[PDB]
């Protein structure tokens, strides 16, 4: 939750005081758990500011030897009134890196899980919904919290609160907070499942999910969908796929592929680089499992090098070879494993930009993906998607979306570039 | 909240 480093801190009142103000106490919890004291401004020219050690957000833990472990905010006042001029401060310094640095959607600070799931009944029992008020706390919360607002909504209203806003909400926002409410291995079972449901599989999101999902990702992927369908996802991809193109998503969902290892292994970087020419460019037809167990087995870093190794011997690159070699499912798998892992903020910003440059939207896709990749790589593929579109994200999903639909989308995307 | 100047 918080990276922690402690340091003393001397300071000379100057005559506005130390210069800074406190925030905390058991009476006035900062947050819902800390009862702590912290620094909510440091004012300018202070005497806190000319000394620069303390900084906005530490956590004062002593003042001239004494704590401020669970004080009331007036019993941690009173500790700087009478302190002198002389002050001896203990400090916490705090980073909240948590999650990833890369994602739109952060866990809210004022964290309670209790008044969220009680604002949400609120709104599910007023007259018309206040889906506003569902979108703006739902989205501005991570998927763990969500959890938290889960629970608390099914002990307040024995309903699970999933099913309440399946009947509170329709359309497109629907889907939308439902798929934010399911863990991200939950959330990408259902989507699997959707897309091989029926004879006739979404090929689109079953390549998009399975290439672009990580070793960890799919490993807690097959766990979930075992348990909520009772059957393997090897399975039914077998059942609902074939030919080269079952070998590869076969392959890519066990999950198996070589960590990053610490050595950079550039002999067997030229190996394979020669072997992806061999099998393919350079003679007639195509040796498709050796591509298959290349691209699967590998670690993308090591990949990533193989790639461009590759472009010293073939006089077309990866993603062109693919094009000249292979057709159909198999060649639309290739490419866009290729893409995940050359650059998957891209891919993803590409995929994003797809749904919805011509008529009407896919917003199956568009849905899946600000929902999947919010807590992940959302400030990556907008960087990419603005350098490479001119316009942001945001404006694509403004012009392309409304309602409410289009506002949770908005939250989900984070802001405008 | 209560911010409290020291
Ligand atoms: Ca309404
Ligand atoms: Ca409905
Ligand atoms: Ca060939
Ligand atoms: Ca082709
Ligand atoms: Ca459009």
């Amino acid at each position: 939750d918080y990276l922690v480093t402690e340091e003393e801190i001397n300071l000379t009142r100057g005559p506005s005081g130390l210069g800074f103000n406190i925030v905390g106490g058991t009476d006035q919890q900062y947050v819902s758990n800390d009862s702590g004291i912290y620094v909510s401004r440091i004012k300018e020219n202070g005497a806190a500011a000319l000394d620069g050690r303390l900084q906005e957000g530490d956590k004062i833990l002593s003042v001239n030897g004494q704590d401020l472990k669970n004080l009331l905010h007036q019993d941690a006042v009173d500790l700087f009134r009478n302190a002198g001029y002389a002050v001896s401060l203990r400090v916490q310094h705090r980073l909240q890196v948590q999650g990833s640095a890369y994602g739109s959607v952060k866990a809210y600070t004022n964290f309670d899980a209790e008044r969220d799931a009680l604002n949400i009944e609120t709104a599910i029992k007023t007259k018309g919904v206040d889906e506003v008020t569902i979108v703006n706390i739902l989205t501005n919360r991570s998927n763990e919290q969500r959890q938290d607002i889960a629970f608390a909504y099914q002990r307040r209203t024995k309903k699970e609160l999933a099913s309440a806003l399946k009947s509170a909400l329709s359309g497109h926002l629907e889907t939308v907070i439902l798929g934010l409410l399911k863990t991200p291995a939950q959330y990408d079972a259902s989507e699997l499942k959707a897309s091989m449901k029926g004879l006739g599989t979404d090929e689109d999101s079953l390549i998009e999910i399975i290439c672009s999902r990580t070793n960890q990702e799919l490993q807690e992927i097959n766990r979930v969908y075992k348990e909520m369908y009772k059957t393997d996802l090897e399975k039914d991809i077998i059942s609902d796929t074939s030919g080269d193109f079952r070998k590869l998503m076969v392959a890519l969902a066990k999950g198996r592929r070589a960590e990053d290892g610490s050595v950079i292994d550039y002999e067997l970087i030229d190996q394979d680089a020669r072997d992806l020419y061999d099998a393919g460019v350079k003679r007639k037809g195509t040796d498709v499992p050796k591509w298959i167990s290349i691209m699967t087995e590998r670690s993308v870093p090591h990949l990533q090098k193989v790639f461009d190794r590759y472009k010293s011997y073939s006089p077309y690159d990866m993603l062109e070879s693919i094009r000249k070699e292979v057709k159909g499912d198999l060649e639309n798998a290739f490419l866009n494993l290729v893409q995940c892992i050359q650059n998957k903020p891209l891919y993803f910003a590409d995929r994003l930009y797809d749904s919805m440059k011509g008529k009407g939207t896919r917003d199956k896709v568009l849905i899946r993906i600000m929902v999947s990749r919010s807590e992940v790589d959302m400030l990556k593929i907008r960087s990419e998607f603005k350098r490479k579109y001119g316009k942001s994200l945001y404006y694509y999903i403004q012009q392309d979306t409304k309602g409410d639909y289009q506002k949770a989308l908005l939250y989900l995307c984070g802001g405008d570039d | 909240q209560s911010e409290t100047s020291v």
